[PDB]
RNA sequence: AGAGACCGAUAGCGCACAAGUAGAGUGAUCGAAAGAUGAAAAGCACUUUGAAAAGAGGGUUAAAUAGCACGUGAAAUUGUUGAAAGGGAAGCGCUUGUGACCAGACUUGCGCCCGGCGGAUCAUCCGGUGUUCUCACCGGUGCACUCCGCCGGGCUCAGGCCA
RNA sequence: CCGGGACCGAGGACCGCGCUCUGCAAGGAUGCUGGCGUAAUGGUCACCAGCGACCCGUCUUGAAACACGGACCAAGGAGUCAAGGUUUUGCGCGAGUGUUUGGGUGUAAAACCCGCACGCGUAAUGAAAGUGAACGUAGGUGAGAGCUUCGGCGCAUCAUCGA
RNA sequence: AGACUAAUCGAACCAUCUAGUAGCUGGUUACCGCCGAAGUUUCCCUCAGGAUAGCAGUGUCGACCUUCAGUUUUAUGAGGU
RNA sequence: GUCCCACCCAUACCCCGCCCUCAGGGUAGAAACGAUGCCCUGAGGAGUAGGCGGCCGUGGAGGUCAGUGACGAAGCCUAGG
């Protein structure tokens, strides 16, 4: 039971990766290339006027 | 339809490179295995014994992977997959997977007849 | 990750890369530091020259707090003051005011002197100070006074 | 900026959802991909200018990409339906792809796909019945 | 028989980066085209130096740049395919323009504070495709802790592997004639 | 009490079952093997042969190629039917021959001309819409020598195998 | 300078070198013709025939050995994990670097945030008391990629003489 | 008589330490491609075993300096078969 | 015993086809490319102990094929491809 289960990674690289994911979330071709169905969305940064 | 003109196909070998001593024991399969014995006659290439597979038996790039008709096999599973061969009807041929139902088999055959794609296993 | 390791490339090959005549037995040669003076002497004198012997006097109940005195050189002395004021001093707009740096508050006790110092007077409060550092601080217009 | 067609090709170069890779070759099931091959030249979804051809109920349907509305996918497609004549559709597609420098290298594939679609909409002739060679003696009884 | 000493001998230098950075792949494509279709040896040298590993691309400092910015080189372009690090010892930084693979935050701040400009390898290729009026620089390759342990032996004065330092660790026999001999 | 990038009946605790049981030793102690018919027994009424056990009919079920030796039923080994070889071993490699069986390709396509037939408008033009802002589409106009399919005749070209 | 015979046909618009120069034997085969369009060509399996061919694994200078293990089949069956080192490859920051002992928060063994100390590095040398890194644009000489106003400036590194 | 002490005696049987240690026998599981050895030097209560040097592979960097050679020629020394 | 003609055959030598390895070149005012691609040219291929690279299968986990299936999934047999 004392094998190494969890791992430790730098917070700087964690923050780098989550920022890379946010940057890659604004590219529509990647959205289609990942299998999403976004053929009928007006703007790829979808924003709602606080109706919820 | 017929395929494009190509150079003649040469196989360089037809036999299957059976495993040494697999014709005398039933516990050994016929799949080839490299012998690691210190004094094996096949590993030592004695005259009059089984041959060994080498990289020198490879085929020409032009006729590699193509069946004697001239096409290349392509495994299909439904009617949406066979539509990928729209632009390749003189180079590729379709082959329906073994677990496809009879209804989808006749749907694939019907669509392929209009698209002109040859089907290797259709008489069923 | 076991999918990439050399033990899988040894499958089908007898002796698993350890040799036929020499068969990788359990513990040939002994365990640990055995044979230091008898059969591992060539390794222990070509490498690690100085393993055996006694040198120096012994100390009973050593407390390392008695021997705590981190040091800082003089070429990093200006790095203690903040950047905004440091650029003002280096640019030369005061001409009438001098800073007093307290090494203890930053965690240092002795001021060594290795590099050069610009011609601006300063005052340093240190537990210890070197002779060359004192000379350089005097030739820079400053003065150092012990604070304990 | 930090993003371009070359970068998107680099990111989706090794694996993507539209890829169908197996033995004897690799293909791509992309709407904006002609010849259904996996290559930078024919990858419609990464390039700024691309073409696509889809069969309609009677004729051809041609879709193109509008570079001005890349961030607006709902209105970034130029669609047109050709159902008049084969030669007229051939000329319209060729001019649409080789008159204003909008991917002039895809003219041959764009016209060819339309030709294949029109060839595939005619009625099919009935295949002649198969003969027998070694089972003829068995079936004689 | 053919009587050769070597056959099927491989090359000794890298022919492709081991890193999988996409931007580095783009930069390699750019400089592979420039080096193929340009007469300047500067392009071939930068292309090869882009292949190097991290231990073969040591950092250079602002002080080291100021060292080579004398004797009539104040107007040239410094090219360093490595990281650039600020030096705390240098109090006044001269005015210069630097093109480097990447900069530290404080080094960039002090360069733009002094009145300089920080470039990028793509801007360098855009302004000086042939590398005119430039000087290349490297960091200290042998200034590494691991190099002090290399080639240990008698009468070589290298550094040994010890778990600690003190009067009980090594010294003794073989380091002084008071206990046997010396090395 | 709640969970798993754990094992899945030679595995996982010795024990998924009347398991610390059956069993061995005077005794301290040692210590197993063994899960699965079908949704529901609806677990074969009755006739006949036979000393009996059993068999053949005939029945239930989607199935008895699921019958309480019961899901799927491989190899070692054995029986019958079919084919073949054998003068102190057999097996194997290269290359023909004889006998048994068999996968492909082929069955035309393209273009042109002449005639017949059904057509429905081709170029052009103007109005609107989109666009890569110069090309497209749609609304109407055409008028037999345009365009578009069908048939019959002819012509050329190329297309299987062995020489 | 004239005969006879054998094996082969790689490449796929033009570009080049030449000649006997409306053309050619000059950077790789084309032309005419016959039979058959199926078991004909071809492929698999079984048998006879010509030549070849000692039983595997292992120790050993030497194994087909009168050296050892092996009657046959099915399932199981052997370089793994932890702590501490070392070199190399990839990544982040950089004279600094490391959030997770702990606290806040949470869609709750996940994710996110927070701070004093502390670890390694920034200064060594002696047994110890102790002391502690610039004469020079941080030195001189011989080689050095590259740049250059063409005179020269000279990274990394090697050797050598000094501080 | 080293005899007998539950088919066990020149030191009974049962469980645990215990997966006791072994310089000694036996075994060690898919394919292809490229390179490719040693039984020799020194030390060890060492001679069926190790460390050390040698042979080998992989990862490289600086030249491409033009650099070198199990070789011949010319000039000039040593040797005691 | 000596001399002289013709003739037979190795995985050896010469020419041609194909495979792999290594080495040297060409490819963007992109009518462009699994740029890890394509095209041109030359040489080489034996191997235990051992070293490195590329690939084929088995049990599970994340993402994706809007994947196959009681009109038959998995498994098993098969001198049928
Ligand atoms: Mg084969
Ligand atoms: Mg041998
Ligand atoms: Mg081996
Ligand atoms: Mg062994
Ligand atoms: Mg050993
Ligand atoms: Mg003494
Ligand atoms: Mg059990
Ligand atoms: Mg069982
Ligand atoms: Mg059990
Ligand atoms: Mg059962
Ligand atoms: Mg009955
Ligand atoms: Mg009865
Ligand atoms: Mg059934
Ligand atoms: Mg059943
Ligand atoms: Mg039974
Ligand atoms: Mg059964
Ligand atoms: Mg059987
Ligand atoms: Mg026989
Ligand atoms: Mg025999
Ligand atoms: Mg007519
Ligand atoms: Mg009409
Ligand atoms: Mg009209
Ligand atoms: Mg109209
Ligand atoms: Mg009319
Ligand atoms: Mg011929
Ligand atoms: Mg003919
Ligand atoms: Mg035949
Ligand atoms: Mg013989
Ligand atoms: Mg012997
Ligand atoms: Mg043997
Ligand atoms: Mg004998
Ligand atoms: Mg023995
Ligand atoms: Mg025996
Ligand atoms: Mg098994
Ligand atoms: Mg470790
Ligand atoms: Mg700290
Ligand atoms: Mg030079
Ligand atoms: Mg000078
Ligand atoms: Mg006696
Ligand atoms: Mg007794
Ligand atoms: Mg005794
Ligand atoms: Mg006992
Ligand atoms: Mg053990
Ligand atoms: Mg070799
Ligand atoms: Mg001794
Ligand atoms: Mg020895
Ligand atoms: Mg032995
Ligand atoms: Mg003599
Ligand atoms: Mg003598
Ligand atoms: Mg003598
Ligand atoms: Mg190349
Ligand atoms: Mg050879
Ligand atoms: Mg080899
Ligand atoms: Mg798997
Ligand atoms: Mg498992
Ligand atoms: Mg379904
Ligand atoms: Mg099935």
């Amino acid at each position: 039971i004392w094998r190494k289960w969890h791992v430790k990674i730098n917070q700087g690289q964690k923050r780098f990766a989550t920022a890379s994911a946010l940057a890659a979330s604004a590219v529509a071709p990647l959205l289609m290339a990942r299998g999403h169905q976004v053929s009928t969305v007006p703007e790829v940064p979808l924003v709602v006027d606080s109706a919820a | 339809v017929a395929a494009k003109k190509h150079v003649p196909i040469v196989k360089k070998r037809t036999k299957r490179f059976m495993r040494h001593q697999s014709d005398r024991f039933k516990c050994l399969d016929s799949a080839w295995r490299k012998p690691k014995g210190i004094d094996n006659r096949v590993r030592r290439r004695f005259k009059g014994n089984l041959a060994m597979p080498s990289i020198g038996y490879g085929s020409n790039k032009k006729t590699k992977h193509m069946m004697p008709s001239g096409h290349k096999a392509f495994l299909v599973h439904n009617v949406k997959d066979v539509e990928l061969l729209l632009m390749h009807n003189r180079t590729y041929a379709a082959e329906i997977a073994h677990n496809v139902s009879s209804r989808k088999r006749i749907d694939i055959i019907t669509r392929a007849k209009q698209l002109g794609v040859k089907v290797t296993n259709a008489k069923a | 990750p076991t999918r990439f390791s050399k033990t899988r490339k040894h499958r089908g090959h007898v002796s698993a890369g350890k040799g036929r005549v020499g068969k990788h037995r359990k513990h040939p040669g002994g365990r640990g530091m055995a044979g230091g003076q008898h059969h591992h002497r060539t390794n222990l004198d070509k490498y690690h020259p100085g393993y055996f012997g006694k040198v120096g006097m012994r100390h009973f109940h050593l407390l390392r707090n008695h021997y705590w005195r981190p040091s800082i050189n003089i070429d990093k002395l200006w790095s203690l003051v903040p950047s905004d004021v440091r650029e003002q001093y280096l640019s030369g707009q005061k001409k009438d005011t001098a800073p007093v740096i307290d090494l203890l508050s930053h965690g240092y006790a002795k001021l060594l002197g290795k590099g050069r110092l610009p011609e601006i007077p300063v005052v340093v409060r240190a537990r210890y100070v070197s002779a060359e550092a004192e000379r350089k601080v005097k030739e820079a217009g400053g003065v150092v006074e012990l604070v304990a | 900026s930090n993003v371009s067609a070359d970068l998107i090709w680099e990111v989706s170069r090794n694996y993507n959802s539209f890829l169908v890779k197996q033995r004897t070759g690799t293909f791509s099931r992309d709407a904006l991909n002609l010849t259904n091959q996996h290559s930078r030249k024919h990858a419609g979804f990464v390039n700024d200018k691309a073409l696509g051809i889809v069969p309609a109920e009677k004729g051809v349907k041609v879709i193109a990409k509008k570079v001005k509305a890349a961030n607006k996918p709902a209105s970034s497609l130029y669609t047109v339906t050709y159902k008049s004549t084969a030669r007229k559709a051939y000329k319209a597609i060729a001019s649409q792809a080789a008159k204003h420098g909008y991917r002039a290298d895809l003219r041959q594939a764009a016209v060819a796909r339309a030709s294949a679609i029109l060839r595939s909409q005619r009625p099919v002739k009935p295949e002649p019945p198969k003969k027998l060679r070694g089972a003829a003696a068995r079936r004689a009884a | 028989g053919i009587d050769l000493r070597w056959k099927h001998v491989r090359s000794s230098h890298r022919k492709a980066p081991k890193s999988d950075n996409v931007y580095l792949k783009l930069l390699v494509k750019l400089y592979r085209f420039l080096a193929r279709r340009t007469e300047a040896p500067f392009n071939k040298v930068v292309l090869r130096r882009l292949f190097m590993s991290r231990i073969n691309r040591p950092p250079v400092s602002l002080s080291r740049i100021a060292r080579n910015l004398k004797n009539g080189n104040e107007k040239k372009t410094v090219v360093v395919v490595a990281t650039v690090t600020d030096d705390n010892r240098l109090l006044q930084v001269p005015k210069m323009e630097v093109a480097a693979l990447r900069f530290t935050a404080k080094a960039r701040a002090r360069i733009e504070a002094a009145g300089g400009r920080t470039l990028t390898l793509d801007q360098l290729a855009l302004e000086k495709p042939t590398g005119a009026n430039t000087l290349l620089l490297r960091g200290p390759k042998n200034a590494r802790e691991a190099v002090k342990h290399f080639g240990f032996g008698p009468h070589k004065h290298k550094k040994p592997y010890v778990r600690s330092k003190g009067r009980k660790f090594e010294r003794a026999r073989g380091r002084r004639r008071s206990r046997g001999f010396k090395v």
